[PDB]
């Protein structure tokens, strides 16, 4: 057991990133003159590595996320965290908005599309039908409409 | 042998007694319902336990029950 | 060590626990 | 100081297991 | 590769001639067609046929998969 | 046919059914004809005698089969040189290769090591020679004896105790709580100041001298004149009671007058804690009126009712036992690797590991038989009128609420954890690990650091333990906590986080299935008369679109897979972060536990290579031929399991019958009748035995893996460390 | 697989004439006058030596297969795996438990207006088992795709 | 179902009269003859493909290998004969218990006698030298 008093650094100052930051663009220059087309070259090996400059990284090197709520890493989680909550909603929010305007089960089976996109852009902006409805009860059914089973 | 009960609930429509494969069950006359029948289970020594009677039966929650008990040579349908 | 007549005395006893057990295992069937 | 006796092993083992299994035979099948 | 994959195929259709026939049994099967002839015969036996077929399996079972636990056994016992 | 005695209904039954079905019923006391209330109480009074018995039985074999078989004194003499041994090995089976390989280094036969650990707990004790132990076994076979006559006694009819006598639930309370928990721990802490500690001071202390021996020099003059710290102070003779703290870093393990000072302290709290409860002296609380009054505005009737619907089933109250038994079981193995009490125990990896190992399943089967019987409960004994409105009968009445929310828990899990775990294994597929998930556990790391732990980015929140806990013990703490080769608070990164998920995945899914067994026990939408039919049956039949696995019971036979495969999650991530330590391989273990190949490859694939070596044609057979054919073993058993639970009954009847015509039309073979008739095991058997095969198979080759694994590669380690400041 | 491996095919050296197969010959003990045989031969005969011999010496190349080329045969071999398992879900459980937990989730949905028309049910007793045999016909035999292409693509 | 396996003469003839379906016997004298046919062979196997079948005392250990082997298999026949209950003569319960004390008599003497042809075969041709 060997206790671990600094766990995360910038990765800059890391010398086993240093380590993979020349050896990731090593292998960009190699393919860029007399290679193949890659999914990083040149230029997006460097990006790749400014963005993880300012990064933390553990002593293997790699960058780790902090999800404690931080701001200055705030593009780590908190940022994804907002922009998944707002598709996420938008996609359950069309489904529900479609939902209350099905004919029937042919509905369900048999998408109807000019409905099936203005419920799409309808729940685009869900939070500004959603919240009204989340406050006023209006989300829910009252508790005597729902089916129960036996206790 | 399995106990098979009637609940008052019964339409007498008859399919859990066609349903039956072994006879169990029979219509009796009655008057709780508009049919004036009402499924009986005077042969249970015979049943198998095969559920097909409650598959039969169309009331929410069924008219029909089959309670699984001790098992006989008729009831596990042993041939030997 | 365990000489010889301890392995015997352990046996005694153990006879002992079998009828005890032996008592039980009726009383409770 | 390896101390076994191979006796008692074959008879807690083998014989009353056979034994058991024969007395348990009588247990369940009779009447 | 050529050979496991004929193998599946091979042995995937097998099964379902294996299906197909009980589909046959279910659906297509009729007694005045059959009359003592060579299907109606062999089901006037299944009972012969499946009790010696579930004895060669567990004889080949033993007698087979068997050697294989020997030999484990008697090469863990040196 | 008179077996089962107990059911007539099965005594009829003239199948093969008739045997297993009186076997698996045997001991469902309640169920059996003819049983009343107050002849359960007294069978089980005695029955727990015998199962009492049997416990010290097993303990005094133990005793026995180390004194007359193992190598305890030279153990004692030599504790790093030598292995302990459990018994000595006779099979006839053997070959000359087989009685070489068990036979250690100048040994006269061949022995099992022992991987229980029994030697370091013999030893802490004061245990010094061969005499100890069979003393300790000849005492133990006479209390096991004690017990069975016990037993016996109280079936007799002037001592069977009355229905009265066991729902006398205050008293129980206040004998069990003050003398079974606070007496039985004073006088552990009497053992260990009177024998353990000398006997590590190298001062033997035994039957013919402790009455002559003083424990401490200024002996029981410190103690009723209220001048305690004599006690503690190192000038005044050496000391009995301490609170130093930590570990001892010449050993790596608890202080002794740590122990005793901790068994003394709490068995003063349990003395006085087992005088709250009102018996016959007027003093005291009743429990019926502290739940009565503890009824808020939120959750209708409160606790009102529920000290008759507790001390009249018997199923919740073993159900509150096998949880709190759960909790304590899983919190013995989180304890003892963390804070070893045992001398050179934390040198025996292989010890460590199996016994982490063995109370993790344990665990595990506890939380699940306490939701087994927790729903039994409400099949049974859960009565709607005498718990109208209260908080039973209100955790039934929002139950879709309970388990929709589990199962959205679940599946949150489920999703994301599985999802990181497969992007990292396609960066790492891809040849890119920079751009791996690796998300850093800094809220477990802000725990260690408000214990004492210095990691860099993380805040003591209060002002650390020198503000939050300023007492004696901080010094010895704080050096233990940050010192290396310590086992307290290890080092956890972005691997730690990946698995601690899945296992509250674990948690939440295996609870799920326990707790919508236990909620639809007495009825679904499905089945809304289940409770009519009982804890365990097959099914309802095909109808209503079909009904298999609807009973509370087949939600306990689901859930052990998921109790399985969680402790499998656990024992897993024990063993691999133990083996890094261990072998020098942490940078291994934090660059590869990201990503499930790494799993595959380092843990699994590695250290199988001893395991699957223990014979060959190539090099005969090792001490670990019995691990790998065990392994094997495990392997076979596992997935013969998997042909009960997923060819069913039907098939197997229709076999059975062309057997059975086979039989009566054979010669010679034809004269031979069977007296039951032959048939297939019904349906809930055949869950049940593929579940037995399933799991026998699954602890069987873990466990051949976890001790071949560890006894070959990693076998043992210093343990000694330097405190840190 | 194994037979062809350690039987029949391999290189030939052009000097001694020798038959250097894809294996090559075990050794075996017994005496300890050790015997050459070969690794089919010698090790194929007990369960341990399929176990040893050849799921876990040839697993090698898929278990290693990450960086390269051969890398998505490690992830096949993975995802088949997990398939595989997946299946047993379908294959040891009954309907009767899911169509119970379905409606404990149609409850939340039809408590938040997002019940849909067509009735979630669970799957039939036959389509579980149909599903399962599916699902663990897909992950086994995948598996041994990943294994095998992942073996000889690499030697 | 009539078969020509269910119906030859000569075969139903040698069935009817193997011991256990011989008219006129006794059922101890029906065990006998079974125990000295089945003890006689079973030592083949035991003293041929045994542990210590390449050793000088390989014979003696398949003799007390198939006197184990009948006893256990005599323990299943006599629990057997104590439970049957069931029909008159051969299948009475003292009828099924005769057999098994025949059965072991036999099995063990059967194997005794096939031990004492197999250590001392070399005897019958002892004349010649
Ligand atoms: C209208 C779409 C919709 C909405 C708003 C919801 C909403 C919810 N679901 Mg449900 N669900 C859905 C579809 C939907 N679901 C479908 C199609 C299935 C079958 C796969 C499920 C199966 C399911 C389970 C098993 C559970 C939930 C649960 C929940 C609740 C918690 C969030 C969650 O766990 O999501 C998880 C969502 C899924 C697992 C399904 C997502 C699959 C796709 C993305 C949805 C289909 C989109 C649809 C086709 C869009 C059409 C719009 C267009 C026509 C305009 C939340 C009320 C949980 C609960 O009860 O919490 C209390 C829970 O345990 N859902
Ligand atoms: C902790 C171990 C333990 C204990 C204390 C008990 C206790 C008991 N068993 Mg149980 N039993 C056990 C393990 C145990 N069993 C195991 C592992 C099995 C196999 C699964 C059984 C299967 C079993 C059956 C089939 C029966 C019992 C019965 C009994 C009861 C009477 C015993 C008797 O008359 O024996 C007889 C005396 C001896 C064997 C002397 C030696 C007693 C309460 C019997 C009963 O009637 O319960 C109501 C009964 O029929 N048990
Ligand atoms: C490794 C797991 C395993 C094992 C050992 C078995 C074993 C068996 N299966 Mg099962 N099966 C399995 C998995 C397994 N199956 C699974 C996963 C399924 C789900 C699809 C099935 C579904 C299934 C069906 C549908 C059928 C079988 C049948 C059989 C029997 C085949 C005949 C035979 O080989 O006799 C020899 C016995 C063995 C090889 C078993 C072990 C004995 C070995 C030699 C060791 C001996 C130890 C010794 C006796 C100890 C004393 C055999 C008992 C068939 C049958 O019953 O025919 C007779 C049959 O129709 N099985
Ligand atoms: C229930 C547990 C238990 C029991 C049965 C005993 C019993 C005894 N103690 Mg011990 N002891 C205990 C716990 C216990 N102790 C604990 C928790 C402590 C720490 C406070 C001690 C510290 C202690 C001291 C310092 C001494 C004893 C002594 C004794 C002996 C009393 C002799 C006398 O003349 O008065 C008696 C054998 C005295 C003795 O003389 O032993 C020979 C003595 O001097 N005890
Ligand atoms: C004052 C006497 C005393 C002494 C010397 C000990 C000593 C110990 N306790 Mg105990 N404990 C005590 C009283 C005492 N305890 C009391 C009154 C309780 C409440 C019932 C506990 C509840 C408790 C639990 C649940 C556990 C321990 C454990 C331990 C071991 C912890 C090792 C360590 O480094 O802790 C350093 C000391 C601290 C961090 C301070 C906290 C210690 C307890 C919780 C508080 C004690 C004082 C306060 C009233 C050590 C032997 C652990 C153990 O046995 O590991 C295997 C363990 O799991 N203690
Ligand atoms: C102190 C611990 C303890 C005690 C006294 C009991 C006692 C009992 N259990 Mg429980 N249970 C336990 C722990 C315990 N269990 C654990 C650890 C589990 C998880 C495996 C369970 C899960 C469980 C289930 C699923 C069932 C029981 C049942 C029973 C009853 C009949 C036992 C029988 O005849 O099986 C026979 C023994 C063998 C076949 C071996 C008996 C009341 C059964 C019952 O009848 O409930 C009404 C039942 O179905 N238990
Ligand atoms: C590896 C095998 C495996 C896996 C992945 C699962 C997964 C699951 N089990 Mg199951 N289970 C298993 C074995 C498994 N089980 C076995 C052997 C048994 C004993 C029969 C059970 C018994 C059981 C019970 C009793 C319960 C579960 C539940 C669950 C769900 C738990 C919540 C969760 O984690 O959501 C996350 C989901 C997953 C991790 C599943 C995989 C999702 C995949 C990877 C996404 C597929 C995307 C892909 C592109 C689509 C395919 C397209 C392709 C055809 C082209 C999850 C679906 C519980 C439940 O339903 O909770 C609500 C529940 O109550 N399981
Ligand atoms: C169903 C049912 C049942 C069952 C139940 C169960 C089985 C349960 C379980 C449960 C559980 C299993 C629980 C547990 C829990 C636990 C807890 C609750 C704990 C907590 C703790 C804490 C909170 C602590 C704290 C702390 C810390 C953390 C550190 C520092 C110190 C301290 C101490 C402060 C019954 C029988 C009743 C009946 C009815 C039905
Ligand atoms: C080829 C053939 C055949 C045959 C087959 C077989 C299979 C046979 C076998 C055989 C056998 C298998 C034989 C055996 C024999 C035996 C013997 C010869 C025995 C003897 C014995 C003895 C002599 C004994 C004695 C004794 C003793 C020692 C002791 C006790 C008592 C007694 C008396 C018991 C037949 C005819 C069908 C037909 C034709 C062809
Ligand atoms: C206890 C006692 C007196 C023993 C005396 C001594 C004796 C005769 C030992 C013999 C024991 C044995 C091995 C009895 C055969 C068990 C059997 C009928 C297995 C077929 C079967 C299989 C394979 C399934 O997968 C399955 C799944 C779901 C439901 C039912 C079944 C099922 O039926
Ligand atoms: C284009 C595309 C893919 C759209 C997505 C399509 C949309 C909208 C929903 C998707 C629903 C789907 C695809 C599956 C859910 C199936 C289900 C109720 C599983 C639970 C279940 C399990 C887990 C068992 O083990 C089992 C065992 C034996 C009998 C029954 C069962 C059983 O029922
Ligand atoms: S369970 Fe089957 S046999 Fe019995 S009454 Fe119903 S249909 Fe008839
Ligand atoms: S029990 Fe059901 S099926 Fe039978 S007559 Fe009544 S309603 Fe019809």
């Amino acid at each position: 057991q060997t206790q671990v008093k600094d766990p995360l650094k910038l990765c800059k100052d890391v010398p086993a990133y240093q380590e993979l930051k020349t050896q990731r663009l090593e292998a960009a220059q190699k393919a860029q003159a007399d290679g193949k087309p890659v999914t990083f070259n040149e230029a997006g090996t460097k990006q790749k590595f400014e963005r993880y400059d300012t990064a933390y990284c553990g002593q293997d090197g790699y960058p780790h996320l902090i999800t404690s709520g931080q701001l200055d890493r705030a593009g780590d989680f908190l940022i994804p965290s907002v922009l998944f909550l707002w598709i996420a909603g938008a996609l359950g929010w069309a489904g529900r908005l479609y939902l209350a305007e099905s004919k029937g089960p042919e509905d369900e089976i048999i998408i109807d599309l000019p409905k099936a996109i203005k419920c799409l852009l309808l729940g685009l902006i869900w939070p500004v039908q959603a919240i009204p409805e989340l406050i006023s009860g209006k989300i829910r059914v009252p508790e005597d409409r729902v089916t129960i089973s036996p206790r | 042998s399995h106990s098979v009960k009637i609940y008052d609930t019964c339409i007498g429509c008859t399919q859990c007694v066609r349903a039956c494969p072994l006879d169990v069950l029979e219509m009796v006359p009655w008057d709780g319902n508009k049919a004036g029948t009402i499924a009986s289970s005077p042969r249970t020594e015979d049943c198998v336990g095969c559920k097909r009677c409650e598959t039969a039966c169309p009331t929410d929650f069924l008219s029909i029950r089959v309670y699984l008990g001790a098992e006989t040579t008729r009831s596990m349908g042993l041939a030997y | 060590v365990v000489s010889g007549a301890q392995v015997a005395i352990a046996f005694v006893v153990a006879l002992i626990a079998g009828i005890a057990a032996l008592l039980l295992s009726t009383a409770l069937g | 100081s390896y101390n076994v006796f191979p006796a008692l092993v074959i008879i807690t083992t083998l014989v009353v297991p056979f034994m058991a299994a024969a007395a348990l035979l009588f247990i369940i099948e009779r009447d | 590769s050529l050979f496991t994959h004929h193998m599946w195929i091979g042995g995937f259709l097998i099964v379902g001639a294996g299906a197909h026939a009980a589909i046959f049994m279910v659906r297509d099967y009729d007694p005045v067609t059959n009359q003592n002839n060579l299907l109606d015969r062999v089901l006037r036996h299944r009972d012969a046929i499946i009790s010696h077929l579930n004895w060669v399996t567990l004889f080949l079972g033993f007698h087979s998969f068997g050697l294989y636990v020997h030999n484990d056994t008697m090469q863990a016992l040196g | 046919t008179r077996f089962p005695k107990f059911s007539q209904d099965l005594a009829q039954d003239p199948t093969t059914r008739r045997i297993w079905y009186g076997i698996a019923t045997a001991h469902d006391f309640e169920s059996h004809d003819g049983m009343t209330e107050e002849s359960l109480y007294q069978k089980l009074f005695a029955t727990h005698f015998g199962h009492l018995a049997i416990i010290f039985l097993w303990s005094s074999g133990n005793l026995f089969h180390i004194a007359w078989q193992g190598n305890f004194e030279q153990w004692v003499s030599n504790p790093t040189g030598v292995v302990p041994i459990a018994h000595a090995i006779w099979d006839p089976h053997f070959g000359k290769g087989a009685v070489e390989a068990f036979t250690p280094e100048g040994g006269a036969g061949p022995v099992n090591a022992a991987y229980s650990g029994l030697y370091y707990l013999y030893y802490t004790l004061g245990m010094r020679f061969n005499s100890d132990l069979y003393q300790g076994s000849i005492f133990l076979m006479v209390l096991a004896t004690v017990f069975l006559i016990a037993g016996w006694l109280h079936l007799q009819p002037r001592f069977r105790p009355s229905l009265a006598w066991f729902k006398n639930a205050e008293s129980r309370l206040n004998h069990h709580l003050s003398a079974l928990f606070g007496v039985s721990s004073l006088a552990f802490a009497g053992h260990m100041i009177h024998v353990a500690i000398p006997a590590a001071r190298g001062q033997r202390v035994d039957w013919s001298n402790f009455l002559n021996t003083l424990p401490h020099p200024a002996g029981l003059a410190p103690f009723f004149t209220g001048n305690w710290g004599v006690y503690a102070d190192p000038q005044a003779g050496p000391p009995i009671l301490t609170f130093i703290g930590g570990l001892n870093p010449a050993t790596g393990t608890l202080w002794l007058t740590d122990i005793a000072h901790h068994h003394l302290a709490i068995a003063v709290i349990f003395i006085i804690a087992g005088h709250m409860y009102r018996t016959n002296f007027g003093i005291g609380h009743s429990i019926k009126e502290i739940l009565d009054a503890h009824k808020g505005p939120l959750t209708g009737e409160g606790h009102r009712g529920l000290y008759d619907t507790i001390n009249n089933s018997l199923h919740f109250q073993l159900g509150l036992a096998l949880a709190s038994l759960g909790v304590v079981t899983s919190l013995v193995a989180q304890h003892t690797y963390a804070l070893p009490a045992y001398f050179y125990m934390p040198q025996d990896h292989t010890t460590m590991a199996a016994l982490y190992t063995h109370h993790q399943y344990i665990a595990g089967f506890l939380m699940v038989g306490a939701f087994a019987h927790g729903a039994i409960f409400f099949v049974r004994d859960y009565d709607p009128k005498a718990n109208e409105n209260n908080v039973l009968a209100r955790m039934l009445e929002h139950k879709e609420a309970l388990i929709s929310h589990l199962s959205w828990v679940s599946l949150f899990l489920g999703f994301h954890t599985l999802g990181l775990y497969v992007h990292n294994d396609v960066m790492l597929a891809f040849g890119r690990p920079e751009d791996q998930l690796l998300i850093e556990p800094v809220f477990a790391q802000f725990v260690q650091v408000q214990s004492g732990k210095i990691i860099e980015g993380i805040p003591a929140l209060f002002g650390g333990p020198g503000v939050t806990a300023p007492g004696e013990f901080l010094t010895g703490w704080l050096g233990s906590v940050n010192a290396n080769n310590s086992p307290i608070f290890l080092p956890i990164g972005p691997g730690d986080f990946l698995v601690h998920h899945a296992i509250a995945l674990g948690l939440h899914t295996t609870t799920l299935i326990l707790v919508k067994g236990a909620l639809d026990a007495r009825g679904s939408k499905l089945m809304p008369d289940k409770k009519d039919f009982g804890f365990a049956f097959p099914c309802d039949g095909p109808g209503r679109g079909g009904t298999c696995d609807i009973s509370a019971w087949d939600a306990f036979y689901l859930a052990v897979f998921w109790m399985l495969n969680t402790i499998g999650w656990v024992t897993f991530y024990w063993h691999w972060k133990w083996i890094s330590i261990w072998g020098d391989n942490v940078a291994q273990f934090n660059a590869s536990s990201t990503y499930l190949m790494g799993w595959l490859r380092d843990y699994l694939w590695a250290n199988s290579a001893p395991l699957i070596g223990g014979y060959s044609p190539s090099g005969g057979t090792n001490a670990l031929s019995v691990w790998a054919w065990m392994f094997l073993f495990g392997h076979l058993v596992w997935a013969t399991g998997f042909m009960f639970l997923i060819a069913w009954r039907g098939y197997w009847q229709e076999l059975i019958e062309t057997l059975v015509w086979a039989h009566e039309r054979t010669p010679l073979a034809n004269l031979v009748r069977w007296k039951d008739k032959p048939v297939a095991m019904s349906i809930v058997q055949g869950r049940l035995v593929g579940l037995a095969h399933f799991t026998i198979g699954y602890i069987l080759t873990y466990a051949a893996f976890l001790i071949a694994s560890t006894a070959a590669l990693y076998p043992n380690g210093p343990a000694a460390f330097t405190p840190a400041i | 697989s194994w037979k062809m491996q350690s039987d029949v095919w391999g290189t030939v050296d052009r000097s001694t004439g020798a038959v250097n197969h894809i294996i090559g010959n075990t050794d075996v003990l017994l005496g300890g006058q050790t015997v050459a045989l070969s690794q089919y031969a010698a090790s194929s005969i007990n369960i341990n030596g399929w176990l040893r011999d050849f799921l876990w010496a040839q697993s090698s190349a898929v278990i290693n297969s990450y960086g390269g080329p051969l890398s998505a045969y490690g992830l096949m071999f993975l995802g088949a795996h997990f398939i595989w398992a997946f299946s047993l879900m379908f294959l040891f459980s009954g309907r009767g438990y899911w169509q119970e937990l379905i409606e404990s989730i149609v409850w939340a949905h039809n408590k938040l207006k997002v019940a849909p028309a067509i009735q979630p049910r669970a799957l039939s007793i036959t389509q579980g088992r149909a599903v399962g045999v599916a699902h663990y016909l897909l992950g086994g035999i995948a598996t041994t795709w990943a294994f095998f292409l992942a073996r000889f693509l690499a030697l | 179902l009539l078969t020509p396996v269910n119906n030859s003469t000569a075969i139903r003839w040698f069935i009817d009269n193997l011991p256990i379906n011989r008219v006129g016997m006794d059922e101890f004298t029906r065990g006998l003859e079974i125990g000295m046919a089945h003890g006689y062979w079973l030592i083949g196997p035991f003293a041929l493909l045994g542990p210590l079948r390449n050793t000088e005392l390989g014979l003696v250990a398949g003799l007390v290998s198939t006197i184990g082997l009948l006893l256990i298999s005599t323990i299943g026949l006599s629990g057997y004969a104590s439970l049957v209950e069931d029909v008159p003569t051969e299948f009475d319960r003292k009828g099924w218990s005769r057999l098994a004390g025949g059965f072991l008599v036999g099995g063990v003497g059967g194997a005794i006698f096939a031990f004492a042809i197999l250590q001392f075969f070399p005897l019958v041709s002892a004349i010649a030298r």
